[PDB]
């Protein structure tokens, strides 16, 4: 259900991975990388999922524009049929 | 049931027969049968099956990419309930690799 990613406090790409983990109640074994988020999203996570990412361009600069590729994985997951609503605030 | 689910078991079958064991269905095929992942119910809707056969996109580029080569993946050591962190990764030209840490490192095993 409703998870809020504030792209101001996302220091690095690892920061992000820890937030996604506690926010989407990801596996304790979670590998904190994109292959791992893909598997958690297509094979672990409860649906419906609605993801609010506030402040995305800040997020991008801070994360050396690597936030975009984890945004891409949620889009791909959604194109495969996952019940994910993305709200780019 | 007919199960082959270990790293050596599945690796040797992929090398020999160029096909995954029959106890593997893809996420999609499983979702159709009633698998909803957060309930951890693969065994009720598809007893004896594991998740395997799906394309692996190799998103962190940790595995040897080359043009024409697709990668795919499958669960290893699964029986019942919630999925674990062990996976085998196989290519179209049969390179085989494995991960036990939910894709952080990968070991070539064949």
């Amino acid at each position: 259900k409703k998870a809020v990613i504030n792209g101001e406090q996302i220091r690095s790409i690892s920061d992000l991975h820890q937030t996604l983990k506690k926010e989407l109640a990801l596996p304790e074994y979670y590998g904190e990388n994109l292959d791992a988020l893909w598997d958690a999203l297509t094979g672990w996570v409860e649906y419906p999922l609605v993801l609010e990412w506030r402040q995305f361009e800040q997020s991008k600069q801070l994360t050396e524009n690597g936030a975009e590729s984890v945004l891409q994985v949620f889009r791909e997951a959604k194109a495969e049929g996952a019940d994910i609503t993305i709200i780019l605030s | 049931a007919q199960v082959i689910n270990t790293f050596d078991g599945v690796a040797d079958y992929l090398q020999t027969y160029h096909k995954l064991p029959d106890n593997y269905i893809t996420k999609s095929e499983a979702q159709a049968l009633g698998w909803v992942a957060s309930k951890g119910n693969l065994a009720d809707v598809a007893p004896g099956k594991s998740i395997g056969g799906d394309i692996f996109s190799n998103r962190e580029g940790k595995l040897p990419g080359k043009s024409g080569r697709t990668w795919r993946e499958a669960d290893i050591n699964y029986t019942s309930g919630f999925r674990n962190s062990d996976r085998i990764l196989y290519s179209s030209d049969w390179l085989i690799y494995k991960t036990t840490d939910h894709y952080q490192t990968f070991t070539k095993i064949r």
